[PDB]
C-alpha cells in the first residue's frame, strides 16, 4: 500500500506518530489548547507530533547596548520541530522552530544558515506554522517529492516506523541539529 | 572532602515569538497604565534537558499566560508573574535587588504553609510595540533565610538504591519540589514532624550541573530549618530524571548569626551568554512587523530566480539603482510596478500635472477618488500603499517643451535647475514623457550628467524603446525615428493627443524596465549579452502583426542634442543657451550644424 | 383695424448650470426640510434678442443668487425670487395658480406706488440631489386689474420718429419701463397728473412677436386705470430696441363690469416647448455628476481611436462582452487593466486564494493593507475603486487541478457546477491559472460550452497566450514545449516557477489586444481584422526580445476537446470527470 | 509681428477685442465678478468675451418616469432649436484665442455634452474638440473646448491672405467653420 505509494492515510499517521513517540518518547504529540486549529480527519489529540529545544551546535554548511551596560547589576542553537500531515501530497509534512544561545527566538534568515545547501535554495521556506491560529513564523521543507523520497529508502533490505524513516531523512535537511 | 555547598541558576528562559506576540494582543501600549501585573503558567519537563543546557528550559509562549491550559504526565507546573513596564524609564530604573525581595518574600509567606509551593519566577519587561524590540529580564528568587545559613557538605555513596524510587515519586507526585523518608525508609510527602526525626530530605532538582544542585535548593532548606531549627546534620538527595543524582551528608553552619528578626539573602536574576546580570533585548521585526515580513518575503521571491535559475544574477546592484521618471501618464505608472516586482526602491516621479477622469483606467496609479489632485506626489503615494518600504516621492515640476515661446522665465528658470538636479540626483533616468518636443532638454541634461537614459515612446499600435548614454550609440535625436514617408499609424509616435492602444503601454514599460535590468548586469567576453540575455539600442514593437524590431543607429554630429558644438555651447552658456534653443529652435541646428548640411 | 389687443409671454427662462450648483450648495447647507423663500436678480439684455425668440431670455445662474452682482449699460435689472421646495409634494400640489395670483398681488402693491416696479418674477423648484435632478417652473405675474377691462387697438403709424427717442430715454433710464409725453412732446418719467392731460404712454416692451406686445403691459395698464379710472382713450408706443417698435390708438373697453374691491386675472406661467402650461424637469447628471462625467470622458477616448485612426473598429461590441477571468494573480490584475482601459464593463474574477504578503509588487489590484483577505473578492473591489460603474465581482471557487485525488466530493461538486455556470454567463474566457493542472477543467467546459477562450502561460522569461476559438486545436491538443527543449522554455505554466516580473505585463497586454481584435470583423479571405492579425497562437522570450505566432490543429486523440472525450462528458456528466481527475490514464482511454 | 507669426501678445488681444466689442456689440467683456478666478497678465475686466445665446436650427451634419407621469398632472388645462453661449479666451501656452461653448436646448436648459458635439463640424469634432471645464469661473460648468494644438497656423494662413484691431474678427471667420450651424452675429 504505502510502500507501493510512498504515502500514508490520516490514520497510518496516527500509527506511525504514536509508533515514534513510544520509542523515542522525547517527541509528543500535541494537547488540545485553544489556539490550535484544528483538523476534522484527525482527532483533536492526535494532530501533529513535537520536539523541544534539540540542541545546533555549528552551522550547516561545516557540520540598547547602552541601556544593557546601565541595567548590568556563532554560538549554539536551539530547534523546535514540529510534524504535521500534508493532505495535498500524502505525507509527512516539517517544519522547524528556532532560537539562539540565549533562549531568543532567530530570524528567518539565520535559521537558513541551518538548512544544507541544496535544500536550501531549492525547497524551503518561510511559513506560518499551519495549525496554530494566530501563528508563529518558521522554516518549512515541501512535501513536493518527498515520496519519491520516502518510497527509495523505504525499499531497505511494517507501517509504524514509517516516520523513523522519515527522520533520516530530515536529518540530512538539518544536518546540525543533534540526532540520535 | 568537605566543601562548602554551591549552587547553580534554576533555569534558561526561552522566548517564544507567541510570546511577545500575545502580550501585543493585550492592548497594553493603548492602556495608560504604567505597570501591568499578570500570573504566567510554563509546565516544565525535566526529562528532556538539553545537553549543552546547564539546566531545565522556562519556555514562555502565548500559552503561558492561560493559568490552567492541559498539562503533560510527569510536566511540573511551575507558577510566576509577569510584571510588564509603559515606561522605558522606569524598567530601567527598577531598584532590582528589591524587586526580586520582594518576589522572595511571596515564596516565603507559601513556603511557611507548604514547602511545595515556594517556589516561583518573574518576568519584567519592556515592550517598544512599534519598533517590534522586547526587552525582559527572567527572575528566580531563591533566598537564603537567614542570610547567616549556609550548608557544609560531603558526598554520600551509600544513598544509590534510593534515586529510583525518588525519580519514580517525583514522576507521580509533579506538583511536589520535597519528599522525604518515614521511619521505614519509604518514600512520603514533607511533613516537618516527621523529618526533624528521620533527617532525609530529596530534592527534585533542576539543574544538570555535575554535583552543583539548583539554587531553588535554598528555598527549601530555608523552610527545613524553620520548622527544625535544632537540626543540624542531615541527609540530601538531590534528585535528577538523568544519571546524574547525588547524595551529600549535609550540615547547617552559620557566619555572623543573628540574635536568637531574620533577614533574607537573595538572589537569582538570570545572567545572559556572556555572562552577565543583564537584562535581554530582542528584534522580532523579522518576524512579527508586517512591513518587514513582506519586504523580506519580496526579497525572497528574487533570491529563488538568482537560486533556481540565473546563479550570477545581480538581485543588488538594482535594487540600489536611484531611478527617476519623467513622467507619470500610462508609462510611469507601469514602469513605476514593474521596478517594485524587481525590487527597485528608490523611485522619484516627476509630472506638472493632475488626475483627469480619464486617466485612472489607463494608469495603474489611481482610482477614480483621486482625480482632479496632482499626479506625482499621488504615484509616489500609490507606490507606497503597495510597497511601503518604498523610498517614493513626487515632484510637481514642468519639463519646458522645445519650440514653445517661455510663459514665465523665473519659475521655468527654475525648473531647469530643479530638473538637472533630480536628474545628478539619480542613476537612471527613464523618459516617459507625451510629445518629443519634450525630451529634448532632459535628453541633453542626461548627456551631460552622464546618465543612462532610457526613452519609451507610443504611437496608436506601436512603441519605441531606447537607451542612451553610459563603440558609440546616439540618442533619441540623433536619427528621425520615423520617415515622413511611413504610414498614418508609425507616424502616430511621440505625438501628443495621440489615442493610444491600451496594450501598447503595457508592452512599453515591461521592455524598457527589462531593457534596464539587463542593462545593470555584467556583459559578458566579447559577446553583447549578459546573464539576462541582449541589451539591445532600440526595440519597436508593432500591435497589429505582434512583432518586434531591434536596432542599433550611430551617434549623429549635427545632432540637436548630442553633437559636440551643442555639448560645447551648453557648457559654457547654460540656461541663456537653452532658453533660445526651446523658443527659436533654427538657432540649435544653427550650432549642430544640421542647418549647414540643409 | 380694429382688434382687441392680446399678449406675447414676456420672458424666455434659460438655466445655466450652474445655477443649480448654487443652489445646491445652498441647500446642503440646511437639514430643516422648511420651503424657502430668496431674491433673485437677473440683467435683462434687450438689446439681444436671439432671433428665434419670441421675447427677451431670462438667464439664471448661481450670479442670480448674490444680490445686484454689478451690471452693464443699457441691461435692465429684474428683480424676483426663488421658493425652493423640499418635499415633491409641496412642489406638486401647490395650487400654482393661487400662488401667482399673490405675487401678482405683490407687484400691485408695488406697482401703485411706482408704476416701474410692478414688474417681478418668480421660480418655484424641487432639487433631487442624489439623482442630479431638477424641477422648476419660470412664473411672471401679468395682471389685468380689474379682469373685465380689455383693450381695443388700431394702428398708430404716425407716431413714428418718436421711437428713437424713446429706444434712448430707455438705455439710459434701465431702472424704468414706462415713460410719458408732456405738452412738448419731450420724454418724461410717469406721472399721474401729466398723462390725464397728455395721454402718452410708452411702455419698455419684452416682446419681439410682430405687433404683440409682451403680457407686461397687462401691469402697466392696470396701474395707469386706476391711477386715471376716467381714462378712455390714449396713445400706446410699444418701444422696442430693434427696428420692430409699433405705436397704437388705444381704448379701454369692459367686459362685465362689477360696481363698489376690483378683481383681478393673472397669467403667466411659462410653458414648455410642446406649448404645455407643464413644470420643467431637467437631469444634469452628465453635467454635474462626476461619476457620470467620467463614464463620458472615458467614452469619448476609445471614440476618438476610432474617429481619427480606425474609422471601422467596432467599441461596443468590446463594452458588452461579459469577461470571466479565471485567475486573480498577476495575470488575472493586468488583463483585468487593459480589459477596462478597452472598455469592457462587466469583469469576473475567480480565485480560491489569499492576498499574501510578496502579492503586492507583483499583482497590480492589492494593497499591502490587503493582505490577509480574499483575492476575488478585493480584485472586483479594486476595480470598482478605479472605475466604480465597473460590474465588478469575486468568486472565492477552488479549480479541481487534474492529476489529484479529491479532498471533498460535495464541496468540489458544488464547485463544479458553480464554475461551469460562470461560463455559460460570460461571453470570453481568460485562463490565467498557475499551472497546467488547473488548466485541463476550464477547457473542457469551455470547449462543451462553445466559448471564445484565451489562455496565458509563464514560464521564468516566456510567455504563451493563446486562442481555442469557436479546427483550431486547444491549449491540450499539443504539448506546449518539446521536452527537448531549454530548461528555462520548460517552465513554462510550472507551478513552481519564479517569472521575471516582465512577463506577466507582455503577455497580460497580447491576450487582452487579441481578444479586442477578434472581437472584430474578420476581413474576406485572409485572417486579419481592422486591429490587424489573429493568430492562433502567440510565444515570446525576454531573454532575446522575440515573439513567435504560430498555429495548430485541433488533435484527434486530445484529452480535453477530443470528440471522443466531449461524447463520454455530455453522457457520463461529472462522474466522468471526477474519474478523469484522479485516474489521468482513464483519460487517455477516451481520447485514443 | 503677428501677422508674422500669426499670434497675439495679451496686450494685443485686448485690442482686437476692445475692437470687436465695438464693432459687434453683441460681444462684450466679462465684468468684475467674484466667481471668476482671475489671470494677472490681463485686466480684471479684461479677461474674456462673451456672447450669450446664439441660435442654432439645424445640425452640423446637415448646415420610473414617473416624472413624465408627473408632469402630465402638474400640468394646468422647431424643436430642437438650440442656443450657444460663445466664450473667447487667451491661451498662453500659444499665443491664439481659444474658443468655449456652452449650449441650451429649446427649453432653454443646458445641453448634454453628447449633443453639443452635434454641433461641431465633423472634421473639428473628431480631431480638435474636447470637453473642459471653462476655466476662468471657480465653481465650474462644463463646455466644448477648441483647442490648439495648431492654430496660426491656420489663422497665419488666412493672414496669408490690416491692422491687430481685426485680429479677433479674422478668428471669427475661422470659428465659423467648427461651428457652421450656429448663427453668424459675428
Ligand atoms: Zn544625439
Ligand atoms: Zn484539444
Amino acid at each position: 500500500t504505502f510502500l507501493t505509494t510512498g504515502q500514508i492515510t490520516p490514520e497510518e499517521f496516527v500509527q506511525a506518530g504514536d509508533y515514534l513517540a513510544h520509542m523515542f518518547p522525547t517527541w509528543k504529540w500535541n494537547e488540545e489548547s485553544s489556539d490550535i486549529s484544528y483538523r476534522d480527519f484527525l482527532p483533536k489529540n492526535k494532530q501533529f507530533l513535537i520536539i523541544r529545544k534539540v540542541p545546533a551546535d555549528k552551522r550547516a554548511e561545516q557540520a540598547i547596548d547602552e541601556l544593557i551596560q546601565d541595567m548590568e547589576i556563532a554560538q549554539e542553537r536551539y530547534y523546535d520541530l514540529y510534524i504535521a500531515y500534508s493532505t495535498s501530497y500524502r505525507v509527512p509534512k516539517m517544519y522547524i522552530v528556532g532560537f539562539n544561545s540565549n533562549g531568543s527566538p532567530l530570524s528567518p534568515e539565520q535559521m537558513f544558515e541551518d538548512i544544507s545547501a541544496d535544500y536550501r535554495t531549492k525547497t524551503a521556506t518561510i511559513e506560518k506554522l499551519p495549525f496554530y491560529k494566530n501563528s508563529v513564523l518558521s522554516v518549512s521543507i515541501h512535501p513536493c517529492k518527498h515520496a519519491n523520497v520516502m518510497k527509495i529508502l523505504l525499499d531497505k533490505v511494517r507501517v509504524d516506523q514509517y516516520l523513523i524513516v522519515f527522520l533520516k531523512f530530515i536529518t540530512s535537511v538539518t544536518p546540525s541539529i543533534q540526532h540520535d | 572532602s568537605e566543601r562548602v555547598l554551591s549552587y547553580a541558576p534554576a533555569f534558561k528562559s526561552f522566548l517564544d515569538t507567541s510570546f511577545f506576540q500575545e502580550l501585543s494582543r493585550l492592548k497594553l501600549d493603548v492602556l495608560k497604565l504604567d505597570s501591568t501585573c499578570q500570573p504566567l503558567t510554563v509546565n516544565l519537563d525535566l526529562h528532556n534537558i538539553p545537553k549543552s543546557a546547564d539546566q531545565v528550559p522556562l519556555f514562555l509562549t502565548n500559552r503561558s499566560f492561560e493559568k490552567h491550559n492541559n498539562k503533560r504526565t510527569n510536566e511540573v507546573p511551575l507558577q510566576g508573574s509577569i510584571f510588564n513596564f509603559n515606561v522605558l524609564d522606569e524598567f530601567k530604573n527598577l531598584d532590582k535587588q528589591l524587586f526580586l525581595h520582594q518576589r522572595a518574600l511571596e515564596c516565603w509567606e507559601d513556603g511557611i504553609k507548604d514547602i511545595n509551593k515556594c517556589v516561583s519566577f518573574v518576568i519584567i519587561s519592556f515592550a517598544d510595540l512599534k519598533k517590534y524590540r522586547f526587552y525582559y529580564w527572567l527572575g528566580v528568587p531563591c533566598f537564603q533565610r537567614p542570610s547567616s545559613t549556609v550548608l557544609h557538605v560531603r558526598p554520600e555513596p551509600s544513598l544509590k538504591g534510593l534515586f529510583s524510587k525518588c525519580q519514580k515519586w517525583f514522576d507521580v507526585n509533579y506538583s511536589k519540589w520535597v519528599c522525604i523518608l518515614d521511619a521505614d525508609d519509604e518514600i512520603v510527602n514533607y511533613d516537618k514532624c516527621i523529618i526533624r526525626k528521620t533527617k532525609v530530605l530529596a530534592i527534585r532538582d533542576t539543574s544538570t550541573m555535575e554535583n552543583v544542585p539548583s539554587a531553588l535548593t535554598k528555598n527549601f532548606l530555608s523552610v527545613l530549618q524553620y520548622d527544625v531549627p535544632d537540626l543540624i546534620d542531615f541527609k540530601l538527595l538531590i534528585i535528577r530524571q538523568n544519571e546524574g543524582s547525588f547524595a551529600l551528608n549535609a550540615t547547617f553552619a552559620s557566619i555572623d548569626p543573628q540574635s536568637s528578626n531574620p533577614d533574607m539573602k537573595v538572589s537569582g536574576w538570570e545572567r545572559n551568554v556572556q555572562g552577565k546580570l543583564a537584562p535581554r533585548v530582542v528584534d522580532l521585526s523579522s518576524l512579527l512587523d508586517p512591513l518587514k515580513i513582506a519586504d523580506q518575503s519580496v526579497d525572497l521571491n528574487l533570491k529563488l530566480m538568482k537560486w533556481r535559475i540565473l546563479p550570477d544574477l545581480n538581485l543588488d546592484i538594482i535594487k540600489n539603482t536611484k531611478v527617476l521618471l519623467l513622467g507619470a501618464g500610462t508609462l510611469g505608472c507601469y514602469v513605476s510596478r514593474a521596478l517594485i516586482a524587481w525590487g527597485v526602491r528608490k523611485i522619484t516621479f516627476v509630472d506638472n500635472g493632475t488626475v483627469s477622469y480619464s486617466n485612472p483606467v489607463r494608469q495603474a496609479l489611481y482610482n477614480f477618488e483621486d482625480c482632479g489632485k496632482p499626479k506625482a506626489e499621488l504615484a509616489a503615494a500609490s507606490l507606497k500603499r503597495i510597497f511601503p518600504l518604498m523610498d517614493a516621492t513626487g515632484v510637481k515640476l514642468s519639463i519646458p517643451m522645445i519650440g514653445h515661446k517661455l510663459v514665465n522665465e523665473e519659475a521655468q528658470h527654475k525648473d531647469f535647475d530643479r530638473l538637472r538636479a533630480l536628474i545628478k540626483e539619480h542613476d537612471i533616468i527613464f523618459l516617459l514623457v507625451d510629445s518629443r518636443e519634450s525630451r529634448w532638454l532632459p535628453s541633453l541634461l542626461s548627456n551631460i550628467e552622464n546618465k543612462t537614459v532610457i526613452n519609451a515612446a507610443l504611437g496608436f499600435d506601436s512603441y519605441l524603446v531606447m537607451r542612451h548614454g553610459n563603440k558609440q550609440l546616439g540618442c533619441y535625436f540623433c536619427h528621425d525615428v520615423v520617415a515622413p514617408t511611413d504610414s498614418l499609424t508609425d507616424r502616430t509616435l511621440d505625438q501628443m493627443c495621440t489615442v493610444t492602444r491600451p496594450g501598447v503601454a503595457m508592452m512599453a514599460s515591461s521592455l524598457a524596465v527589462e531593457l534596464m535590468t539587463s542593462l545593470l548586469q555584467t556583459k559578458y567576453s566579447g559577446s553583447e549579452t549578459t546573464v539576462l540575455g541582449d541589451i539591445p539600442h532600440q526595440i519597436r514593437g508593432f500591435l497589429h502583426n505582434f512583432s518586434i524590431l531591434k536596432l542599433e543607429t550611430p551617434a549623429y554630429e549635427h545632432c540637436p542634442a548630442c553633437s559636440p558644438k551643442v555639448i560645447e555651447a551648453f557648457t559654457d552658456l547654460g540656461w541663456e543657451f537653452v532658453k533660445k534653443a526651446l523658443e527659436h529652435p533654427l538657432y540649435l541646428e544653427e550650432i549642430s550644424g544640421l542647418s549647414v548640411i540643409k
